[PDB]
RNA sequence: UUCAAAUGAGAACUUUGAAGACUGAAGUGGGGAAAGGUUCCACGUCAACAGCAGUUGGACGUGGGUUAGUCGAUCCUAAGA
């Protein structure tokens, strides 16, 4: 799962910025959940989504 | 020393986080040859020499 | 049972030395439950822990 | 040992429970079926108002005469696949919405708290007085309202697997009540069903319930039981707290395995006079199961990061259980005060809203609700430390799931019997063997359920009553009779359903069931079933 | 056989010539041996008040004579190898001199 | 850490090692919509930064803890 | 005293009925941890059978270092084969290297 | 082998209607 | 050094109490500087280590803990570099 770069490339700058803010909020919530649960596999896919959004913006 | 430098404290923090035995699930991997931490350090056995 | 921590906490709470604190030998389980200074204060209030008097140094002969 | 005072305490608790159940049925009908009310009540609001009504009614009875009284089982409202444990607090609505954002619409009724047409709404509640407990649970159906008709009525009956489950649960309840009443007059038991000199056994209970479930194409959910109730020991937390002596019949995945192949509960008991019995039955529909599979339960957690599954429910249980064998002095003053109130409650499961001084509210006011929530935030602060030191535990939220047998057979477990979940907090389900013959443990079975793509959820219908076997002396009319403390034709009146199945009369067990129904409908020379009446309100 | 007697022990001739740091501990061991001799019980238990009376004048100031009450009683525990034991108590008197062995009546 | 919420209206956070007290206060006020009375900080012996954030009397840290999710 | 003894009465409760002879009701942890306390050693091994297997593996691994009497994993003191101050003696009439 | 036999036994094994209520709100 | 109890499979050595002594304020007390770097504290806990022992530990396992406008560094110059 996660975002797809070819789907991201058809969006505008404001859409990508809003998506980045949403992803950062989700990562904060998952980091809160991790304090009780040390095995939380969705953290990896949210982190990689953040990296992909930043890559598309920079491109 | 109680009054220490940030560089010293950063190195001490790294040493503290490194101070541990193996995680148990490392033993269960396929073809695992790591059987103990051969670089474990103790405060009264080997000094860090800054 | 090991009551070393409770003995130290009782000395600190009462404000005297460890040599001046009496832990009731009959109430070992109750004292062993007390892991905080608040519980230690409760034990002091109800008498499971007692502050001993000072050893006398009289000056009558002096 | 029964006595007039014990019987009176049971009768009073049962009357309170019947009145509360009638109240919530009326509230549901006004919110969704009569539609006269401006604001539609949601599930947590229904639970809270129900608990307040129970406490206000209970305040008037047995004052300064009984040491302990209160709510035995907190008001639980379960929807479709959710088989129990759903008593959410009012301060978890926005949490539920935020947690389940980006999910499916399958648990929409429970996530939003607003009911939807076609939902199977199961209402469960219990009352204890002096440790003498009466529990009731009824499934009802949410229908769309007709428009053309002058009088508010459903457009049609409930149809399908939900109807099959409701009918199976209701008929099993009625037949079990009749069979247990036949223990008082053993000569009235039909000859084919069992011996004239033979008594009632858990074997007979199990085979009748299984016959009905098989006829209606349903499974028996592994939480079902027909057990004996004693003072302070009613199975109020059966999956959590252990018991020294158990007399009753249970259904498990192990029983499913044994049926397909052909402190420990056992069906080697005779139902004796002068005892109180709880009958709790959950029927799971197998309409969408095109194969033969196993009925199990999935537990709900509050972690959205544990998978990427769209049809997963994320929620936190609202009821806690106090473990009186565990002692630990807490570090927070809020925690210590909360523990004092929790120990004031008793050996029954409790809600955090039950512990507030404001609750129950005299006048339902916006400021009263606000003060309750203000208490609730600090209660959560204390509860985190109380549960972090194993002083209380959560009574789980469970969903009925179906796992096909071919996946279990093809799956390979290198550990067999030896595997067990060591990270589980509770010892009783953590060290569990659902399949003793196959050597499949609970953690292995959970792994198989999660790995299957054909592991679906099943709608569940519930019926649960409490009965007392009154002797010739204890009863009024010098003859033995079955006193139903809760449930019956006044409160647990069935909804409008229609099923394509029925019991096939060419079976001896089915003929015995029909004879039992005949003797129940006979009131002169048959069985005597005296139902407890709700008290009036307005 | 449950029984209780009062005896006088001459510690003077038992501690004759013992090193000063060892006198009171040797008195403890000598009283255990005395109780074993008089009651046949290898399990001897000394009262802490008796231990106080032994140690009352320090490590080298043990009294010449001591008046003891010795009780042979029954061991209630199932784990013990011996069904009988002796309990030694002190008898605080005006003087330990001139007293003979007596049998204490049990009530 | 959870004692400080009821003890002095204080939230305890792990914060970036590059962040100073101004940035901690600004980030807290932006993320959680509260007024901050003051910020004390330290560096833990594992090399991370801990921030004690005390809020004004107009705001309750108990509400913020409940909203964040640990309680 | 009779009044005090009559006042100090023992009345049982539901907790006495239910939890009086029981215990536990929670799985005892292997490292004495709280509910939300991390366990570095065991958090990666979910089931107890594999936990016991890995523990037995570690115990079998320990045997040679235990035979060499090491204070632990971290004790890696190395002795030289020969010490020059002990084996470089040719002592004239005068100052020696020790007393 | 008992596991083999149990598995093969399971493999071999798996290999008007009614109306309640009516048009009214209880 | 001694006595009883508790804990424990097991107690000369653990814990509490009962006692006997000692350091005797140039301390065997209460703090710091250099150095060390978690040794501090809690829970669990004994294979190896503690030249006897061990249920104890500065050991083994898992965590918690160090909050400054006013205390220091930071600023100044010294012999010097
Ligand atoms: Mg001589
Ligand atoms: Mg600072
Ligand atoms: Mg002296
Ligand atoms: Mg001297
Ligand atoms: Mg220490
Ligand atoms: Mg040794
Ligand atoms: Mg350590």
């Amino acid at each position: 799962a996660g975002v797809k770069a070819y789907e991201l490339r058809t969006k505008s700058k404001e859409q990508l910025a809003s998506q980045l803010v949403d992803l950062k909020k989700e990562l904060a919530e998952l980091k809160v959940q991790k304090l009780s649960r040390p095995s939380l596999p969705k953290i990896k896919t949210v982190r990689k989504s953040i990296a992909c959004v930043l890559t598309v913006i920079n491109e | 020393a109680a009054q220490k430098s940030f560089r010293i404290k950063q190195k001490m923090a790294k040493a503290k986080k490194q101070n541990r035995p193996l995680p148990q699930w490392i033993r269960l991997r396929t073809n695992n040859t790591i059987r103990y931490n051969a670089k474990r350090r103790n405060w009264r056995r080997t000094k860090m020499n800054i | 049972a090991n009551l070393r921590t409770q003995k130290r906490l009782a000395a600190s709470v009462v404000g005297v030395g460890k040599r001046k604190v009496w832990l009731d030998p009959n109430e070992t389980s109750e004292i062993a439950q007390a892991n905080s200074r608040n519980a230690i204060r409760k034990l002091v209030k109800n008498g499971t822990i007692v502050k001993k008097a000072v050893t006398v140094h009289s000056k009558s002969r002096t | 040992i029964l006595q007039e005072s014990v019987l009176n305490k049971y009768r009073t608790a049962g009357q309170i429970a019947q009145t509360a159940l009638k109240y919530v049925t009326s509230l549901i009908n006004d919110s969704y079926h009569s539609k006269t009310t401006q604001r539609q009540l949601t599930v947590p609001e229904l639970c809270l108002l129900t608990d307040s009504f129970i406490l206000t009614r209970l305040e008037q009875y047995y004052k300064n005469k009984v040491n302990e009284r209160g709510i035995a089982i907190p008001t639980t409202i379960d929807i479709d696949q959710i088989s129990g444990g759903w008593c959410p607090e009012i301060d978890d609505t926005q949490n539920l919405l935020n947690w389940n954002k980006g999910k499916d619409s399958t648990f929409a009724s429970s996530v939003t708290g607003t009911l939807r047409p076609g939902d199977l709404v199961k209402i469960t509640l219990g009352v204890h007085i002096d440790g003498y407990t009466s529990e009731v649970s009824h499934t009802m159906v949410i229908y769309p309202v007709d428009e053309t008709k002058p009088i508010l009525q459903p457009t049609g009956p409930l149809l399908g697997g939900k109807a099959d489950a409701v009918a199976a649960a209701h008929i099993a309840m009625e037949t079990v009540v009749a069979l247990l009443a036949c223990a008082l007059t053993p000569e009235k038991l039909p000859a084919s069903l069992g011996g004239t000199s033979s008594g009632i056994t858990g074997q007979l209970i199990r085979t009748i319930v299984d016959t009905i479930a098989r006829s209606y194409n349903c499974g028996v959910v592994p939480g079902s039981r027909v057990r004996r109730i004693r003072r302070f020991l009613a199975g109020q937390n059966e999956g959590i707290v252990a018991e020294r002596e158990y007399k009753g019949v249970v259904w498990t995945e192990s029983h499913q395995e044994a049926d397909l192949l052909s402190a420990i509960p056992s069906d080697d008991f005779v139902v004796q006079s002068g005892e109180v019995y709880l009958i709790d039955l959950k029927m799971a529909s197998l309409e969408h199961c095109t194969k033969k599979g196993l009925v199990t339960l999935e537990t709900v957690d509050s972690y959205t990061g544990k998978s990427h599954k769209a049809g997963e429910l994320i929620a936190r249980p609202g009821a806690y259980v106090r473990d009186f064998a565990q002692t630990h002095i807490l570090k927070l003053k809020t925690s210590r005060q909360l523990l004092t109130k929790i120990d004031k409650q008793g050996v029954y499961p409790f809600k955090l809203s039950h512990l507030s001084s404001n609750f129950p509210f005299v006048h339902e006011n916006e400021e009263e609700l606000q003060s309750l929530k203000k208490d609730l935030k600090s209660f959560r602060l204390g509860m985190s430390e109380i549960s972090n030191n194993y002083l209380c535990v959560e009574s789980p939220i469970q969903i009925a799931r179906w796992v096909p047998w071919d996946h279990i057979l093809k799956a390979t477990n290198p550990n067999g019997n030896l595997s067990y979940d060591a990270t589980s907090t509770l010892t009783l389900p953590g060290h569990e063997l659902p399949l003793p013959k196959l050597g499949v443990s609970a953690i292995k079975l959970k792994s198989l359920m999660n790995s299957t793509k054909e592991s679906i959820s099943l709608p569940v219908a519930r019926e649960c009553n409490t009965i007392v076997l009154c002797d010739s002396s204890v009863s009024t009319t010098d003859r033995p009779e079955l006193l139903r403390l809760t449930g019956g034709s006044k409160t647990c009146q069935p909804s409008w359903i229609h099923s394509q199945h029925e019991l096939n009369p060419q079976d001896s067990i089915v003929q015995g069931i029909f004879q039992l129904a005949t003797l129940a409908k006979d009131k002169r020379f048959g069985l005597l079933l005296k139902e407890t009446q709700p008290m009036k309100q307005k | 056989d449950v029984v209780t007697r009062e005896y006088t022990i001459n510690l003077h001739k038992r501690l004759h010539g013992v090193s000063f740091k060892k006198r009171a501990p040797r008195a403890v061991k000598e009283i255990k041996k005395f109780a074993k001799l008089h009651m046949g019980t290898d399990d001897v238990r000394l009262a802490p008040e008796l231990n106080q009376a032994i140690w009352k004048r320090g490590v080298k100031g043990v009294e010449y004579r001591l008046r003891l009450r010795i009780s042979r009683k029954r061991n209630e525990e199932e784990d013990a190898k011996n069904p009988l034991f002796s309990y030694v108590e002190p008898v605080l008197v005006a003087s330990a001199k001139g007293l003979q062995t007596v049998v204490v009546e049990e009530d | 850490a959870m004692k400080k919420v009821e003890d002095g209206n204080i939230l305890v956070f792990q914060v970036s090692m590059k962040a100073n007290k101004y940035q901690i206060k600004k980030a807290v006020k932006e993320l959680y919509e509260v007024d901050v009375l003051k910020v004390n900080t330290l560096v833990r012996p594992n090399g991370t930064k801990k921030a004690y954030v005390r809020l004004t009397a107009d705001y309750d840290a108990l509400d913020i803890a409940n909203r964040i999710g640990y309680i | 005293q009779n009044r005090a003894a009559r006042k100090n009465r023992y009345v049982e409760r539901g907790s006495d009925v239910v939890f009086g002879d029981q215990d536990a009701l929670t799985a005892s942890t292997e490292n004495g941890v709280k509910l939300r306390q991390t366990d570095r050693l065991l958090d990666g091994v979910a089931d107890g059978s594999m936990r016991s297997k890995a523990d037995r593996m570690a115990k079998m691994e320990r045997r040679e270092r235990n035979r060499h009497a090491k204070q632990g994993e971290s004790d890696r003191h190395n002795a030289v084969s020969l010490s020059k101050h002990l084996f470089s003696g040719k002592r004239g009439v005068g100052k020696t290297d020790f007393r | 082998s008992s596991l083999t036999l149990v598995k093969e036994a399971l493999w071999s094994v798996i290999d008007q209607g009614t109306t309640l209520g009516g048009p009214f709100f209880p």
